[PDB]
């Protein structure tokens, strides 16, 4: 009988983990401020990492990596990339970005501005890959689970969060064709349900239209970016040898251009899953992150590469 | 990485290495020790007054 | 702070009180005539806490024996360890108290109280550093209840800075001498709420049930009940009677057990309960001492929440295994331990075991579930008081109905106060 | 030279004093009776060890030590123990009745009846000094004496000796070896009242020492003897520059200059490597690189916290044994590129190194093995504020319900002193956040 606490009520992901844990008979939930927990499913802001790992006779685990915000806020992500030699200014998979405090097209963000006149100012991808029939933009979301040992587990199911409106070079003010978010769309669901193209269909399209695969044309670059990003920050956030342990689910957002090159847009620290995939992912978080640390009575692909030089 | 101000001797040595540059009075204490003794003595009086009733 | 003064009042007080001096005198290697015949120096190292040293190297208990009739005090002097007590400390009246609080507190006991206090002063005088007073009595009779609480009030007047602890045996219809016990107990509880630092609520209901249900004794005597009481009195005095690197007196223990001044009524327990060959394992002691069935106050700890817990393990065992087991019950039943007193369960181990058990555990629980005890006595009270039944015995000795109404109100306030922190 | 008076208050202070003075005697070759053969100037001197020891005409070397406890039993063991001849009876001061884990009882009630005696016994030592530096104060945050009486002493020492420095060695409370439930109250109260009177304070969380003893010494259930012998190694490391020839941390003022730029933030983290079991049959000796690297592992720190998420205002490496400057620089060079060592903008990113060639001395029949080389890193990092956050949280939980408060008020203290003291701590936590984020 292991114990947990739940300090983020909004979290759609860890609501399902809370439910899946309870429905085994071996995880009892406690009150939000009870200190005698094995597992903390914690808040987004000001999670008290200083209080973890100081309760004698309790192995304590939390579902956030302290320091991982340096990958997840846009301002600090840009600064991490320009400052770490393992990524560098000459980083082939990150758009050219600059920090100024509150083809020559850019995008401003942290209210989104796409222009040449005018937070972070980032190079806009003027010629993206466009799905057909539709002539329309998309972004790819990959879910990545980093466990207590710093194994980097990529979930096999990602999703293309599609635009329904044809892409337009001259008309920038119309946001529905340039910005590919789920909320901004809700032609909402003309080509696929809820503007979501899953990996089986998108592989098939690449095969049919371009005579290639998702694995070769795109996913190899995604696996390279995820691994390069997380191994960069490993020394700053790793909980190996530490008095408490951390795991975390990340949401990596990608853009594939016309020549089949993948670009990193943003990393997300408290990501939500797509409706269909909750049951499988949230079970996967329990098996690999939680049950590995607290044993009871593969959907992921492990990112490891040791090239010698 | 500059190794400055090296000083040596027979039992050891020391140096610096730079990787990169950039009260109340005796009155008030004796006063508030005694103010706590007033409250201590008033509380004891309230008890001995209660026990007298 | 080494010396404790012991006072035992009335029939019950002197009966369990005698059993205390029997058990600990064996534990310290003192024989029925007061002479030391032990072997370990640990038996004499803090012998001054409960014994004075006399000429010829005799040890004399720092004990005062109070009653309003001679019967029971004659029985103590005739009993096995009766000769060890200082004769001057036998202070007794003649007319008895007839199970009447008023007689004990206001008339008969008033006449005897000052001579008991002269003996208390006599013992307190020749005390290098007096840490406090301990008292044994019942709350259901007349002397131990009425006079014992009068003494407690007087002792507090003359020694207002010393710690006052009681073992207070609570009445129950299951083991009942007279119908007026709830009256006597209610009047006494109000005294204890005001004038003691710790009260160990020995409930005769619970002691009977342990003897009947869990010990298979069909017809339990007071000896069978008192056997369970003596094991617990030995248990709670272990950490003052011996070392082992624990630097605590009654005040220090009191400071750590009592978060609110009126809420100092503890729920004692003991493991194993006896009347054996296989020594218990540390997990068994731990689960038994936290089990409702082993509680000496007939309350269900699941009906309340623990403010603090203390537990004192006796015998040669692993301190690692103890820490682990104590942390196991806390971390697997954490709802019943208040989250607003961090680390409220504390533990000690003593190498010397008691006579007959290879290892034991005494449980001291300050739980809000003790309100059930006070609710039960309050219901028994009101059942009679609403018809003013049996009051003439008390109004005859000068008491007003007002004083009953007040005492009723003070005990229901105590109950409300416990209910407050059970929901906080 | 300039003299240093050590003051040991309460049980924790006294028993840690014992351990340190036992160790200091082995390090300087001073014996239980107090004779020091290697000392040739009989009856006096201005050697480095004389900062901690005075001398008599008969050749006795006597600690500049005062032991204070509100009850006799712990200091009684110093009067009858192996080092009984070492101390003059006037240095060992005891009351009859303790503070019962009550700050208010130690500060106000029982403090008042003994403070003037202690200051007098302190003045008897300060008058044997040609040039007093100041005071090393040893105590617990959790005890009533350790917390309560210490804060009163520290108030008075500022009045009577305003020109002098005051260093604390403070035992931060750990539930795993404490039977006191009210330590969060005592710790905040004494931290609040001692803060302006202490120039530099070294906190030692009993939790960390306890797990170092479990993990690295293979001790199943560590006693105070286990913990204290380890604590005194760390303390010796820290005080060695005051007792031996050298040029780093030569006086008490230099600890404040080197480690404490921002006066309120005067709690440096101590990290110590290597801790190795004497029962361990085969031990491969660790290098300058390996033990310097171990100074950035949380598992070797005196307080568990994460320096990575925080910023440094100062860092000092104190090595004992076979170490030379270039091995240290090579070790620091490797470590800068691997680990996350971020300094505050206004401070230089750098390390003050102190080496003493004498390897750590170990107490005979102790738990620690002899080692060729050891290090104690002293870093002023904002990460140590984690310990304040934990302590303040516990305080808030209890104090919200007024739990145990009546014991403090009953000894003369006012309820307002709780929230006043807690607000100082609230500001302290805020001061650490400004500096470190
Ligand atoms: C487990 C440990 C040591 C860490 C710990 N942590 C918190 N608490 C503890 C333990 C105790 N705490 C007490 O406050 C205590 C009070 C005590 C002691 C002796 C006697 C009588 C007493 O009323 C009496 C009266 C008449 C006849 C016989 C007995 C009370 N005993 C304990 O064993
Ligand atoms: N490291 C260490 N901690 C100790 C020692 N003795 C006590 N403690 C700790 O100190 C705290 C209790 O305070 P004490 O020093 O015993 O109390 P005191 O200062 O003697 O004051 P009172 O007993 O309240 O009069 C707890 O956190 C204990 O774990 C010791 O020898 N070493
Ligand atoms: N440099 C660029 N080139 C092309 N499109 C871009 C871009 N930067 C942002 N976008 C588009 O804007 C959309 C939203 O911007 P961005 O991903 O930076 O913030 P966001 O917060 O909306 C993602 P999430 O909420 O899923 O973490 C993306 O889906 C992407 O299609
Ligand atoms: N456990 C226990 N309870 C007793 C004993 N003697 C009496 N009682 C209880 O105490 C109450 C009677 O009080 P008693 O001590 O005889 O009266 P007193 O002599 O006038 O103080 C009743 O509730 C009895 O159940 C005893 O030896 N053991
Ligand atoms: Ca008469
Ligand atoms: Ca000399
Ligand atoms: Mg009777
Ligand atoms: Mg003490």
């Amino acid at each position: 009988m292991y114990t947990f606490v739940v300090r983020d009520e909004n979290s759609s992901v860890y609501a399902e983990v809370s439910r899946l844990l309870l429905a085994t008979g071996q995880w009892k939930r406690l009150r939000k401020d009870n200190p005698r927990f094995n597992l903390m499913l914690g808040e987004r802001n000001r999670l008290p990492f200083g209080r973890l790992g100081h309760e004698p006779g309790l192995v304590q685990l939390v579902n956030y990596y302290r320091g991982a915000d340096k990958l997840c806020r846009k301002a600090s992500l840009v600064k991490l990339i320009k400052t770490s030699p393992e990524l560098s200014e000459s980083c082939t998979w990150f758009p050219e970005s600059y920090v100024i405090y509150p083809g020559n097209v850019w995008i401003a963000k942290s209210g989104i501005l796409i222009s040449s006149e005018a937070h972070v100012i980032q190079k806009y991808l003027e010629k993206p890959l466009l799905l057909e029939p539709g002539h329309r933009k998309f972004d790819i979301r990959s879910w990545v689970l980093v466990d207590h040992l710093y194994n980097i587990y990529l979930y096999r199911e990602g999703v293309l969060r599609t635009s329904s409106e044809p892409y337009n070079s001259a008309n920038f003010q119309d946001k529905t064709c340039h910005l590919t978010n789920h909320c901004i769309q809700k032609n909402y669901g003309r080509y696929e349900e809820g503007n979501e193209m899953f990996f089986e269909e998108f592989n098939q399209y690449l095969m049919d239209a371009l005579n290639t695969t998702l694995e070769n044309s795109i996913l190899l670059q995604i696996k390279h970016i995820i691994r390069s990003c997380l191994m960069c920050i490993e020394p700053a956030i790793s909980t190996k040898h530490l008095h408490y342990q951390s795991f975390q689910l990340f949401g990596f957002d990608f853009m594939v251009d016309e020549e089949l090159k993948v670009w990193l847009i943003e990393v997300n620290g408290a990501p939500a899953c797509a409706q269909k995939l909750y049951a499988e992912l949230c079970q996967g978080i329990v098996d690999v992150a939680i049950s590995s640390v607290f044993p009871l009575a593969s959907i992921f692909i492990k990112l490891h590469h040791h090239h010698h030089h | 990485m500059e190794v400055i101000e090296l000083n040596k001797c027979t039992s050891g040595q020391s140096f610096e290495v730079i990787l990169k540059p950039p009260d109340p009075s005796l009155e008030e204490i004796q006063k508030k020790l005694e103010a706590a003794e007033e409250r201590r003595k008033y509380q004891e009086a309230e008890l001995l007054k209660h026990l007298a009733e | 702070m080494r010396e404790i003064v012991h006072i035992q009042a009335g029939q019950c007080g002197n009966q369990i009180g005698a059993k205390f001096w029997e058990v600990i005198s064996d534990e310290h290697g003192i024989d029925p005539t007061g002479s030391y015949h032990g072997d370990s120096d640990l038996q004499l190292e803090r012998i001054n806490v409960y014994y004075n040293e006399a000429t010829g190297n005799k040890y004399v208990p720092r004990a005062i024996l109070v009653d309003l009739e001679p019967g029971t005090m004659d029985s103590v002097r005739s009993g096995p360890f009766g000769q060890i007590f200082r004769p001057d400390n036998f202070v007794f009246g003649q007319s008895g108290a007839g199970n009447n609080w008023a007689k004990g507190h206001y008339t008969e006991g008033a006449e005897l109280v000052d001579s008991v206090l002269d003996v208390v002063r006599k013992e307190s005088e020749s005390c290098d550093c007096l840490q406090g007073f301990q008292l044994t009595h019942s709350l259901g009779g007349g002397t131990g209840s009425g006079m014992g609480t009068l003494l407690i009030s007087k002792i507090r007047e003359e020694y207002p800075d010393r710690i006052m602890n009681t073992f207070s045996v609570m009445p129950s219809p299951k083991v009942s001498d007279t119908v007026v016990e709830p009256y006597n107990a209610t009047l006494s509880v109000h005294q204890l709420v005001e004038n003691t630092d710790e009260t160990y609520c020995i409930d005769n209901e619970a002691l009977y049930d342990i003897c009947f249900r869990t010990l298979k004794l069909t017809t339990p005597t007071y000896g069978d009940l008192n056997h369970l009481v003596s094991a617990t009195m030995s248990g709670v005095t272990t950490c003052l009677r011996f070392p082992g690197q624990l630097n605590a007196d009654l005040r220090k223990l009191a400071v750590n057990m009592v978060p609110f001044p009126r809420l100092h009524f503890f729920m004692p327990g003991f493991a194993p309960l006896t009347s054996q060959y296989r020594a218990l394992t540390v997990p068994e002691l731990t689960q038994q001492m936290f089990d409702s069935k082993n509680m000496m106050a007939a309350c269900d700890p699941r009906h309340g929440r623990y403010l603090t817990v203390a537990a004192i393990f006796r015998g040669r065992m692993s301190m690692k295994e103890v820490d682990e087991q104590m942390l196991n019950v806390q971390n697997k039943n954490s709802s019943y331990f208040v989250e607003w007193i961090p680390n409220n369960v504390k533990t000690a181990v003593c190498d010397i075991p008691p006579r007959g058990l290879k290892m034991s555990a005494t449980f001291i629980g300050n739980s809000t579930a003790i309100q059930e005890l006070f609710k039960r006595i309050s219901e028994q009270f009101t059942a009679m008081f609403r018809r003013k039944a049996f009051l003439h015995w008390y109004t005859g000795e000068g008491m007003d109905e007002m004083e009953f109404t007040e005492a009723e109100s003070n005990m229901n306030d105590l109950v409300s106060e416990y209910q407050q922190y059970q929901d906080a | 030279m300039r003299e240093c008076i050590s003051i040991h208050v309460g049980q924790a202070g006294v028993q840690i004093g014992n351990a340190c003075w036992e160790l200091y005697c082995l390090e300087h070759g001073i014996q239980p009776d107090g004779q020091m053969p290697s000392d040739k100037t009989i009856g006096g001197g201005d050697d480095s060890f004389n900062t901690f020891f005075s001398e008599t005409g008969a050749g006795k070397h006597v600690p500049r030590a005062v032991f204070v406890d509100l009850e006799p039993t712990v200091i009684d063991e110093v009067r009858t123990g192996t080092y009984r001849q070492l101390f003059h009876p006037e240095q060992l001061i005891t009351g009859k009745e303790d503070a019962a884990n009550n700050y208010a009882r130690g500060h106000y009630t029982i403090g008042k009846e003994i403070i003037d005696l202690v200051l007098d016994r302190i003045r008897k030592l300060a008058d044997q000094c040609t040039g007093l530096q100041g005071f090393l104060v040893f105590h617990s945050f959790g005890g009533g004496t350790g917390s309560g009486f210490t804060s009163l002493l520290m108030e008075r020492l500022s009045v009577d000796y305003g020109k002098k420095s005051k260093l604390e060695f403070s035992i931060y409370p750990a539930p795993q070896v404490s039977t006191a439930v009210v330590e969060p109250y005592n710790s905040i109260l004494t931290t609040h009242t001692t803060l302006e009177h202490s120039d530099c304070a070294f906190m030692v969380d009993n939790e960390a020492i306890y797990d170092i003893c479990r993990r690295n010494l293979d001790i199943e259930r560590p006693t105070y003897t286990n913990l204290n012998r380890l604590i005194s190694q760390i303390v010796s490391s820290i005080t060695a520059s005051l007792r031996f020839d050298g040029a780093l941390n030569v006086d008490l003022t230099e600890f404040q200059t080197n480690l404490v730029p921002y006066p309120r933030i005067h709690f440096p983290l101590a990290t110590y490597a290597p801790v190795i079991s004497a029962e361990k049959a085969y031990h491969e000796q660790l290098s300058v690189a390996e033990i310097t690297n171990a100074c950035f592992e949380p598992a070797n720190q005196m307080v568990k916290c994460d320096p990575r998420h925080g910023k440094y205002m100062a860092c000092c490496l104190l090595y004992r044994g076979d170490v030379v400057p270039k091995d240290v620089n090579a070790a620091i060079a490797t470590i800068k590129t691997k680990r996350s060592i971020q300094f505050v903008d206004w401070c230089p990113t750098g390390f003050k190194v102190g080496i003493n060639y004498q390897p750590p001395t170990v107490v005979p029949g102790g738990d620690l093995a002899k080692v060729q080389r050891a290090v104690c890193m002293l870093s002023n990092t904002t990460a140590i504020a984690e310990a304040w956050a934990r302590l303040d949280h516990k305080f808030d939980l209890m104090y919200a319900k007024r739990a145990f408060v009546h014991w403090y008020v009953g000894e003369g203290m006012e309820e307002g002193e709780f929230s006043e003291a807690r607000e100082d701590m609230a500001a302290l936590e805020k001061d650490y956040e400004e500096v470190g984020v």
